């Protein structure tokens, strides 16, 4: 239901562009984020667009730096990254849920996302 | 007190944990679908399991040491005490296992390990489930129904607020801890009331140890331990049986009919525990014991086959209400299962029997009984009838099993070995 494109090895400083494309029917329905893992840890929240008004939300690591934006005529959500550091190396991946999986505070666990991508991995030398 | 009276309190009790259950999870069905549904499954049974295994399954041993020293003020202090320290011990160990695996536990659970908080959370709430059974299994020890009654019904009610808040705020991993939370509220009603009611001082819980007393409870875990397993790896290989010649709907028609005649006969024997088990401690007179196991079993046939009769009337009814419309030919199984319970409640009253004397050796043998009987039975039915010969080998193993009880039962009462 969702597949990534873009990332890959990033000189530190450097910008980024990450894109998630998602099939079926019932998209401007779906909260959409991004989350990531890095080599060693567990998945770590990122970025998060609603459903509804708009409305995002960042990980505290990527507020100012990282932007993610959605488009519901192609069914498609950006992240864009910069200032980009070592500690954003890790394996990027979109969800997607319904806003009753999120709740009012839950929108950042990993958990209430049922649906993901394979993955792309990001590489900050 | 009397095994009529239990059960006027045990049935308004359990019917209202039935109806919080049905409310629950219907707001878990439209809130999260058949994703959410398949994703809690491990989980959900995970919360069952852990209503038996947080306090290392010595609730009966309690219920059935308390009510033989309910008279004995030191050895009943004794009994709680060490009581109290297994299960703070064991709940303990079982919340490190639970923080240290939170990951492989997660895997094991959901697929993926994106649930570790969720079950790191768990580990302090399995505490609550223990610590909770823990005091109602001493209120059962007493023959207090009233007091277990209301501790059941007032944590129901307060579960299904926590449900509420828990999912509003949380989603659905705020749903799944509502869902953990149901049995661990219970912990709060259950400590007021056994205080309140002024059933035993609260210094008895103070954790301490008799070696004679560990180990005497250490009985009721190991029955604990081998009734995990003898029945449920019947019913896997009946399984087996069913869907190595028929399909997976009919596979689905026998396990809807099973887990909801289990349901059944949870809430029609509740009071077993309650009235049964401490009564039938306290006597070992072979004249006192045979009075009580008749007069229980001339109460209990007649209103569990009264009571089964009409829900085989209402089998449709009872299908259309309590179950997913997607299998409707369960109805002809109806019957030899309601048979079947109805002889299984009687022969729980033996059974609750061999609890009450801690016979660990009858105990074993009444298990393999079952286990044989069942294997028999559906070996030879399964094959030739599908689900409906799995109704008719769980019937007969059990009218079979029975009558085996009743005459192990005049064998023992008239001392035939000695
Ligand atoms: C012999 C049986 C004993 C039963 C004992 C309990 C009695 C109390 C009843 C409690 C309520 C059960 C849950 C109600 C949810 C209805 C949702 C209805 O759903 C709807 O309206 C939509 O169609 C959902 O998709
Ligand atoms: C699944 C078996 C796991 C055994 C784990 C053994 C752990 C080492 C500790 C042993 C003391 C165990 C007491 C028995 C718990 C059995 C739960 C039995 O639960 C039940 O019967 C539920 O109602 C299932 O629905
Ligand atoms: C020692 C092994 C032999 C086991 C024989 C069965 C004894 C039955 C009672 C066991 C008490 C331990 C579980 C407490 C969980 C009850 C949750 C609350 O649920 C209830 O009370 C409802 O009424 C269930 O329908
Ligand atoms: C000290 C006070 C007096 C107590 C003296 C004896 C203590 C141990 C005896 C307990 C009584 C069990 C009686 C058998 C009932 C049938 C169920 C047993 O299940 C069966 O029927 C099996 O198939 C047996 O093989
Ligand atoms: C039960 C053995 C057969 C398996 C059937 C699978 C259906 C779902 C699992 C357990 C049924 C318990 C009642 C369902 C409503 C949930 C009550 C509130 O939820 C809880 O707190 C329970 O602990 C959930 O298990
Ligand atoms: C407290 C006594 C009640 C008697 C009637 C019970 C009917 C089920
Ligand atoms: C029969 C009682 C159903 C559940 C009521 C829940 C009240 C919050
Ligand atoms: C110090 C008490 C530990 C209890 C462990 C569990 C016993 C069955
Ligand atoms: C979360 C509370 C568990 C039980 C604590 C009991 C303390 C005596
Ligand atoms: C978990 C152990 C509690 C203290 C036991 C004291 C025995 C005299
Ligand atoms: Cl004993
Ligand atoms: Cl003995
Ligand atoms: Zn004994």
């Amino acid at each position: 239901q969702l597949v990534e494109s873009g990332g890959g090895l990033v000189q530190a400083g450097g910008s980024l562009g990450l894109s998630c494309a998602a099939s079926g029917r019932t998209f401007s329905n779906y909260v959409m984020a991004w989350f990531r893992q890095a080599p060693g840890k567990e998945r770590e929240f990122v970025a998060r667009i609603s459903e509804s008004r708009g409305t995002t939300d960042y990980a505290d690591s990527v507020k100012g730096r990282f932007t993610i934006s959605r488009d519901n005529a192609k069914n498609t959500i950006y992240l864009q990254m910069n200032s980009l550091n070592p500690g954003d190396t890790a394996v990027y991946s979109c969800a997607a849920t319904l806003p009753a999986w999120t709740g009012i505070i839950g929108g950042r666990r990993p958990g209430n996302y049922p649906y993901w991508g394979q993955g792309t991995q990001v590489t900050v030398s | 007190v009397s095994l009529a009276k239990a059960s006027l309190w045990t049935a308004a009790s359990t019917l209202v944990k039935i109806g919080a259950g049905l409310l629950v999870g219907k707001l878990l069905a439209v809130s999260f679908g058949p994703a959410g549904l398949g994703l809690a499954a491990n989980f959900r049974q995970l919360i069952t399991v852990l209503g038996v295994l947080a306090g290392a399954g010595i609730f009966n041993g309690v219920t059935k040491y308390v009510a033989q020293y309910h008279d004995n003020p030191q050895q009943l202090r004794r009994v709680v005490g060490t009581s109290s320290a297994m299960v703070l011990g064991f709940s303990t160990l079982m919340a490190l296992v639970f923080v240290l695996a939170a990951a492989p536990i997660s895997q094991g659970l959901f697929g993926n390990t994106d649930y570790q908080g969720l079950v790191r959370l768990v580990a302090l709430v399995q505490m609550g489930i223990a610590w909770g059974n823990l005091l109602l299994a001493l209120m059962k020890g007493f023959r207090d129904a009233a007091g277990n009654a209301l501790s059941l019904i007032v944590g129901s009610l307060i579960g299904v607020l926590a449900y509420y808040v828990s999912y509003r705020l949380g989603g659905y991993e705020g749903a799944l801890l509502g869902l953990a939370l149901i049995p661990a509220l219970v912990v709060i009603p259950a400590a007021i009331m056994l205080i309140k009611r002024g059933v035993i001082p609260l210094s008895y819980l103070k954790p301490s140890w008799d070696n004679g007393l560990a180990g005497q409870l250490s009985k009721f875990t190991l029955m604990a331990l081998i009734t995990s397993v003898t029945l449920p790896v019947a019913y896997i290989m009946m399984r087996k049986l069913l869907a190595a010649q028929y399909s997976w709907d009919e596979v689905g028609i026998w396990q809807g009919v099973s887990s909801i005649s289990d349901a059944y006969l949870q809430f029609i024997t509740a009071s077993f525990s309650v009235y049964l088990l401490p009564t039938l401690s306290r006597l070992t007179e072979k004249r006192d014991i045979t009075r009580e196991v008749v007069k229980s079993l001339k109460f209990v046939l007649p209103a569990v086959a009264a009571a089964s009769f009409t829900v085989w009337l209402l089998r449709d009814f009872a299908i259309w209400l309590l179950l997913s419309n997607k299998f409707t030919a369960m109805r002809d199984l109806f019957a030899w299962q309601l048979v079947g319970d109805v002889l299984k409640v009687g022969a729980y009253v033996f059974g609750y029997l061999v609890i009450a004397k801690a016979s660990l050796r009858f105990y074993i043998l009444a298990e393999v009984s079952q286990f044989t009987l069942l294997m028999v039975f559906a070996h030879w039915l399964i094959p030739a009838h599908g689900a409906l010969g799995a109704a008719q080998a769980y019937m007969a193993t059990y009218i079979v099993y029975f009558s085996l009880c009743c005459g192990v039962f005049l064998l023992w009462r008239r001392r035939a070995l000695e």
